[PDB]
């Protein structure tokens, strides 16, 4: 919370907005690859009652 | 520091005064004055994300606040953070835009389902 | 082409074409930007 | 600290629907459910 | 010379949308065919802008404080508005600017004016009563239904005092017209005083006096960033206010005024500390 | 030992984490690890000196556990594909590849 | 203020700015309060000259690999 | 959104090599983002520390950019494999892989 720091902190660029696009790309990623992996069929078949 | 703090069920020797968790961050204090105990936790901090379908098809959108509870903020309560702007439905379609939580929203106004 | 009745014009190269390049890979390199 | 936990798009009760979905495929319609039409 | 006008009609002055209205360019820097973010006083988009009104009795002529920059808007026609009075104090204690545009040339000048209460100018079908100490003088080009719209931007940032401007045909009867219009940079004046309280001058017709048809806005300057837009030609066509809606901050966070369609992480919401709480032994 | 591979994703993630947060304890050659005691007992001068190394300290740390969380995440997802092409072949087909 | 020359890689200063450069002939139309020119990448790639009232380019200067 | 893996790739690089010349605009730290001025400026005294502190805010800068491309390239190696594996088996003969 220190205004201080984050003025400071402006001075390096856009360092924080890469990372966070990174941590973003990664957080997808993993929904992506869980959609790949698990999503293969598009109807939802069930075992008859017997 | 900076938090909320809430009664606690910790059971501090009389020698304790501050509590720190796994991290070795402040979770517990006792007040100075009168022995209790006290829980501290982290003020209410999230990511805001904007839902929205194109700009050519329409200029509506809704908002996400992630990991924030809605009484400290169309309102609906999602395990992904709280939504507003956009209306629950009890009928489930196709995923169009994610929200997380099995929850996805779709304009048809923005709904989530 | 006598392909017994298969049509390729839509993947083979195209002679009218200076790039010498199918339909659909001319697509392809048009709607990339 | 800053640090947040995204929630997974899929929960645990819709992977365990996949896989409840392939298992019935595969047991009633073998391997013709995932060329085409079970 | 200085006379008081007795004869005003009491009304509360009005308030409207401000809409689209209020940018100018940031610098002198040439773009084509980009966005570019910037951090600037800036008028916010559809905010309270004042309305006053010249009309006949209505004679508005109040002192308003600077703030931290002044936009003006003049649905003007026949020339009425003349110029403007900007100081601390509006005597010779402190220093005042003054602009003025009469009949031939348009004159700046920076003096400790005695100023009138009620300071006009006077066309026929008294500004100041005494100027000491004189320290700028600047000399320049005519800056100047209702038919035309005046929009004037001013600044006092680091002592220098800058004028934008931008005429507009217009043919809008009362309000604003709502549309874009860029404000280009004007006038840079170096003079580096304090400035926290202006006037307008209007003009009487006298054939006692009567005021003609105009109206004029006032609005007030804050820090925020915008996302200019800038053509082929270098002219800028729109703008996007990051701090309006969540629509324009998803905006100027992507960098482009078109968005598709998805989620887009565009802000952090931290809940502010309500109060302090010292506990001590 | 049967659920190794995932108890060892998991834990992996949860030491960067853990190692992350940590990082925020030591000083990094600055007086203290704390903004607030900085900013409360120096003058701006020096002040801004050691916020600057406390600044490049964490930031070094977070570009070091974003740079293994793209590694990490490059093996995860070369896992899921791996995993994508066994639940094609193996389940929706029988295969004829050995092993 | 020296003389100007064109087509040539050459160290400019311009009104306090310097630099080093080609500098070319220009096609972009500069509104008359603008001076400097930036590209998408907040680089100077474009000047007006203060004493004849026109538009340059700047090219960077020719580099590249020798392999 | 027919080719929109293609278009990823490209805006990534796009967006990357536009980042990298955007960080030549800040200081970090130092008075300003320029050399010449530090060196029209300032004495060599004080301009040694001025250019040392641009000097390592651009090499961060770049050791990230080049990480990031080396992470980047590492996925698309393993693409373009997978590429070669779909030609080999799905054009050259007939896969009875399924999917
Ligand atoms: C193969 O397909 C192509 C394109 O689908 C056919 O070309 C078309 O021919 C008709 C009449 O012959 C024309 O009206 C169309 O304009 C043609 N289309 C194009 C894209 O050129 C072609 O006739 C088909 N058959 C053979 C043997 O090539
Ligand atoms: C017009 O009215 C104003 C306001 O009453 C007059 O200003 C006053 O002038 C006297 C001069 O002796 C001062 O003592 C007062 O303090 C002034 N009042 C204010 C509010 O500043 C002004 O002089 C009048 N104009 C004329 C020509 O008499
Ligand atoms: C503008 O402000 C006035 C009072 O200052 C208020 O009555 C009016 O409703 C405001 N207009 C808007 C659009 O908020
Ligand atoms: C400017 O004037 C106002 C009041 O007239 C005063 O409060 C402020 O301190 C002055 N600022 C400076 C820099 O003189
Ligand atoms: C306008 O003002 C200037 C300076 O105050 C003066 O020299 C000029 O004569 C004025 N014009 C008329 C028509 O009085
Ligand atoms: C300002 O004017 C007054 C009265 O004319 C005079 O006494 C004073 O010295 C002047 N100040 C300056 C700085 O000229
Ligand atoms: C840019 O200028 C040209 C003439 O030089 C004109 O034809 C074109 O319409 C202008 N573009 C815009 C967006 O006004």
């Amino acid at each position: 919370d220190s205004t201080e720091c984050s003025n400071l902190l402006l001075q390096y660029g856009s360092f924080c907005t890469q990372l966070n696009r990174a941590l973003t790309g990664i957080a997808v990623e993993q929904d992506k690859n869980t959609q790949e992996v698990f999503a293969q069929v598009k109807q939802i078949y069930k075992t008859p009652p017997i | 520091g900076t938090g909320v703090l809430t009664e606690s069920n910790k059971k501090f020797l009389p020698f304790q005064q501050f509590g720190r968790d796994i991290a070795d961050t402040t979770d517990a204090v006792r007040d100075p004055q009168t022995l209790e105990i006290l829980d501290i936790t982290p003020c209410s901090f999230g990511g805001v994300s904007v839902i929205t379908p194109g700009t050519n098809t329409s200029n509506q959108v809704a908002v996400l606040y992630q990991g924030v509870n809605c009484t400290e903020v169309n309102v609906f309560q999602t395990r992904a953070g709280c939504l507003i702007g956009a209306e629950h439905v009890n009928n489930s379609y196709e995923c169009d835009i994610p929200i997380g939580a099995g929850i996805c929203a779709s304009y048809q106004s923005i709904i989530a389902y | 082409k006598d392909f017994g009745g298969f049509n390729f014009s839509q993947i083979l190269p195209d002679p009218s074409k200076p790039s010498k390049r199918s339909p659909i890979e001319d697509l392809l390199f048009n709607k990339v930007t | 600290n800053g640090l947040t936990v995204l929630p997974p798009l899929l929960t645990d009760e819709m992977i365990a629907q996949y896989t409840s979905a392939l298992l019935a495929g595969t047991i009633t319609s073998g391997w013709t459910f995932g060329a085409g039409p079970a | 010379q200085c006379v008081n006008l007795r004869t005003r009609t009491q009304l509360p002055p009005a308030y409207t949308n401000s809409f689209t209205r209020g940018v100018y360019y940031p610098d002198k820097v040439f773009r084509s065919s980009v966005l570019h973010s910037t951090q600037d006083l800036f008028l916010p988009f559809f905010s309270n802008v004042t309305w006053f009104h010249a009309i006949h009795k209505r004679f508005d002529n109040p002192v308003l404080p600077f703030n931290d920059g002044v936009y003006f808007a003049s649905t003007e026609k026949s020339n009425i508005i003349r110029g403007w009075i900007f100081g601390t104090t509006l005597d010779s204690k402190t220093q005042s600017l003054l602009i003025v545009n009469n009949a031939t040339n348009v004159v700046i000048k920076v003096c400790e004016f005695q100023f009138c209460n009620d300071p006009f100018l006077g066309v026929y079908y008294g500004v100041y009563s005494s100027a000491n100490n004189c320290t700028f003088e600047y000399v320049s080009q005519p800056f100047l239904n209702f038919k035309n719209l005046r929009e004037f931007v001013f600044k006092n940032i680091d002592g220098y005092f800058k004028i934008y401007s931008k005429h507009t045909p217009i043919n809008l009867v009362r309000d604003l017209p709502q549309g874009f219009s860029a404000l280009e940079p004007l006038v840079d004046l170096p003079i580096g005083i304090n400035i926290t309280r202006f006037q307008t001058l209007l003009a009487l017709h006298r054939s006692g006096w009567t005021a003609g048809a105009a109206a004029y806005y006032v609005g007030y300057l804050q820090p925020r960033t915008f996302l200019l837009k800038y053509n082929e030609n270098g002219t800028i066509t729109d703008a996007v206010d990051c701090a309006l809606d969540p629509l324009s901050e998803t905006k100027c966070t992507l960098k482009s005024f078109t968005v598709e369609k998805g989620i887009y992480q565009t802000s952090n919401f931290r809940v502010q500390p309500t109060e302090s709480i010292v506990r001590f032994p | 030992s049967a659920l190794g591979k995932l108890q060892n994703v998991v834990n992996q993630n949860a030491q960067a984490l853990n190692t992350l947060v940590k990082q925020l304890s030591s000083n990094f050659g600055a007086i203290s690890s704390v903004l607030n005691d900085i900013l409360s007992r120096l003058d701006p001068p020096e002040a801004e000196v050691q916020i600057d190394r406390l600044i490049t300290g964490r930031l070094q740390s977070l570009q070091t556990y974003v740079t293994q969380q793209l590694i990490r995440a490059a093996e995860i997802r070369a896992s899921a594909n791996l995993a994508a092409t066994k639940m094609s072949e193996c389940v929706l087909g029988q295969s004829k590849r050995v092993d | 203020s020296t003389n100007l020359v064109k087509n040539k890689c050459v160290n400019f200063n311009f009104n306090g700015l310097t630099g080093t450069g080609v500098l070319t002939e220009s096609n972009k139309k500069f509104l008359p309060f603008q001076q400097f020119g930036r590209d998408i990448a907040d680089t100077t790639d474009a000047v007006r000259d203060p004493q004849t009232l026109e538009i340059l380019d700047i090219t960077p200067c020719s580099f590249g690999g020798v392999s």
